[PDB]
């Protein structure tokens, strides 16, 4: 723990890095490239408390931003002449090799 | 609580509120369900809240084999000494293997077709059944492991169940790395960002942090802009397979029955190869099939994926657009005019300023996908930076990277370099005509297609232990 010589990967990902064996292993905290920005500083997300502005400006509803910017007529779709749908589908498959962020169940 | 059925904002629920004059949800008292991603340090006053990664960060095919030992042990065929993965015991795709069914309490896959009675599949990742296109990819990799374990048994009859499994796992894991870093990523980042963030591989660096960044989980959601509103299926002659060639995406989510009953993985894979993806345009970001009708069949109401992405970034406490621009060494626009110059779109810059008030407040996914794409790439400068920085850490910080000294022999690497996704399809399906390399670029039939006979299979001669 860790074995001094190994031939294959562990399932959990443990021992891939000898000096810090938990790095890249499953069921561990994400690394941060920037300090987190929360409403209360440590826990509450932005848009949690009504009236509380982010950086001096009111927080926009995620659905409202989706309505005004993301939304477009379906029959107006532009097909990619240089990419296949496999280009999209490999992306998801690869994403599911890298990360899954768990959520509590009900209740 | 439930966050799935209630609109009250109490932990761990953070539901999306409904704006006035919403095109779909007329009721303002209603809301979009959202569970907060559970913290790594529950109910702490001291630590800043951070989220958990349930999987191995490494490109090690953990979506096939699993990231936890109890799950990984259940996915294997434990009956014999062949080192195979467990296959479906009730159904088969024209004689070929399928993923085994999952024993879940509240199975969403049953809700898609009530008379079908086809539950969700069991794989290394829990989301395997989310869409039949993803299921087809999971099934293909399962067959590849079994095919490799069979051929390794011929080369080495002395090898037991454990040895055969691990050796085949090592190859499939290497296969995903090669297709990702040689075929996939260069087409995401473009040639310019590919050279910047992923230069020629040297060797393993034990000082490189291989962990997944919190921002990457939201940033790599760029592919939601590539999603087509339909699932496309074609017959062996690459023609619209009847009577459902163009099925709306809102009716394919968790529809595991469409794989088992309506043909198999062959028509779905032929569709992904011969159908163009959606192009990310500034006024055409994401289709309404995922923006209005996400999981419409298995939930009380249809979800808004792009909005769920933006809500999640706030849940994860991720900084705004400009903070990540500064992180990457990219200019940070202050005014609407400056944002217009960065986006090459003043009209879009106005709409973003109407919502956010400042480029500092723009959600990472929103500002990321809004940027004009890099030449021969499918992401803007910002997303290319985050995605590029991440994948190098996964490469250089991986001791079991396929190119690393001691992982494979010289002839093993030389044989592994010959692998391709079209060839994996040839070896594991009934499809005889597949896409030309690059597979992610080839999208038109019959212009971009060749026969399997012209494509050589993986040579496992160097795996012989004489
Ligand atoms: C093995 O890899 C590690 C990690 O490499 C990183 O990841 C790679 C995938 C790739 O992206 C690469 O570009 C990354 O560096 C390598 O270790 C790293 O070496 C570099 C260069 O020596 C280090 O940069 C230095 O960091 C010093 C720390 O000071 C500060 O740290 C603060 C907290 O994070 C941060 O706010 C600051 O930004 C700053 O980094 C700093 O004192 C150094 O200053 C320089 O001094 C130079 C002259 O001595 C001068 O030319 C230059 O202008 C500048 O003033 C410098 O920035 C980095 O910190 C190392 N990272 C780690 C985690 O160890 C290692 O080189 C690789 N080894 C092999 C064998 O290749
Ligand atoms: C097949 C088409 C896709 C989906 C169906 C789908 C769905 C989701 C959902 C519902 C989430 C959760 C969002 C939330 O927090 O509420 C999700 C997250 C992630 N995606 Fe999505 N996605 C489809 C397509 C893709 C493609 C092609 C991706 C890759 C380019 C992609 C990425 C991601 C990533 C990295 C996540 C976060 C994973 C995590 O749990 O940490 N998606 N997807
Ligand atoms: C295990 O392999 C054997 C022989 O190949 C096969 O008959 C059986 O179906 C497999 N078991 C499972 C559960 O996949
Ligand atoms: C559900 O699946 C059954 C097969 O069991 C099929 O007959 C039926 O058409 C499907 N329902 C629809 C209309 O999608
Ligand atoms: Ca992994
Ligand atoms: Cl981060």
């Amino acid at each position: 723990t860790c074995p001094e010589q190994d031939k294959y990967r562990t399932i959990t990902g443990m021992c891939n890095n000898r000096r810090s064996p938990t790095l890249g292993a499953s069921n561990r905290a994400f690394v941060r490239w920037l300090p987190a920005e929360y409403e209360d500083g440590f826990s509450l997300p932005y848009g949690w408390t009504p009236g509380v502005k982010r950086n001096g400006f009111p927080v926009a509803l995620a659905r409202a931003v989706s309505n005004e910017i993301v939304r477009f007529p379906t029959d107006q779709l532009t097909p990619d002449q240089e990419r296949s749908l496999m280009f999209m589908q490999w992306g998801q498959l690869l994403d599911h090799d890298l990360d899954f962020t768990p959520e509590p169940a009900a209740r | 609580v439930n966050c799935e059925t209630s609109c009250v904002q109490q932990p761990p629920c953070f539901p999306l509120k409904i704006p006035p004059n919403d095109p779909r949800i007329k009721n303002q008292a209603d809301c979009i369900p959202f569970f907060r991603s559970c913290p790594a340090c529950p109910g702490s006053n001291i630590t800043i809240r951070n989220q958990i990664n349930a999987l191995t960060s490494f490109v090690d095919a953990s979506m096939v084999y699993g990231s936890e030992e109890p799950l990984a042990r259940n996915l294997r065929n434990m009956s014999n000494q062949l080192g195979l993965l467990a296959v479906n015991q009730r159904f088969q795709d024209n004689g070929r293997a399928l993923l085994p069914f999952d024993n879940l309490h509240d199975d969403p896959c049953l809700l898609t077709n009530r008379s079908a009675r086809i539950p969700c599949f069991l794989a290394g990742d829990t989301r395997s059944s989310e869409m039949p296109e993803l299921t087809s990819m999971h099934t293909l990799l399962l067959r590849e492991h079994n095919r490799l374990a069979t051929e390794l048994k011929s080369l080495n009859p002395r090898w037991d169940g454990e040895r055969l499994y691990q050796e085949a796992r090592k190859i499939v894991g290497a296969m995903v790395q090669i297709i990702t870093y040689r075929d996939y990523l260069p087409l995401v980042l473009g040639p310019t960002a590919m050279r910047k963030y992923l230069p020629t591989y040297r060797s393993y660096n034990d000082s490189v942090d291989p962990r997944i960044a919190n921002v990457f989980t939201n940033a790599f959601r760029y592919g939601h802009t590539l999603i087509q509103p339909f699932m496309f299926r074609l017959d062996n002659r690459y023609q619209p397979m009847e009577p459902n060639p163009r099925v709306p995406l809102s009716r394919v989510f968790f529809a595991s029955w469409r794989v088992v009953l309506e043909g198999g993985i062959d028509p779905i894979l032929r569709g992904l190869m011969a159908t163009p993806a959606k192009l990310n345009r500034q006024n055409q970001i994401a289709v309404d099939e995922i923006r209005e009708r996400l999981f419409e069949q298995v939930m009380r109401i249809g979800l808004d994926l792009p909005a769920l992405n933006m809500q999640r970034s706030r849940d994860h406490g991720l900084p705004g657009y400009n903070a990540w621009r500064r992180f990457c060494g990219l200019p940070q626009p202050e005014t609407v005019g400056q944002l217009g110059t960065v986006l090459r779109n003043l009209k879009l810059a106005r709409k973003l300023m109407e919502q956010y008030g400042t480029p500092n407040n723009i959600d990472i996914w929103m500002g990321g996908v809004s940027e004009p794409l890099k030449r021969k790439g499918r992401v803007g400068p910002l997303l290319a930076c985050i995605i590029g920085t991440q994948f190098r850490k996964l490469r250089d910080g991986d001791r079991f990277w396929w190119e690393n000294e001691g992982v494979f022999s010289m002839q093993q690497r030389q044989a592994l370099a010959q692998i391709s996704l079209p060839r994996i399809i040839c070896d594991n399906t009934g499809i005889t005509t597949v896409s030309k390399n690059n597979i992610f670029m080839s999208n038109s039939y019959p212009r971009d297609f060749v026969n399997c006979s012209t494509l050589p299979a993986l040579n496992l001669a160097s795996w012989r232990e004489a």
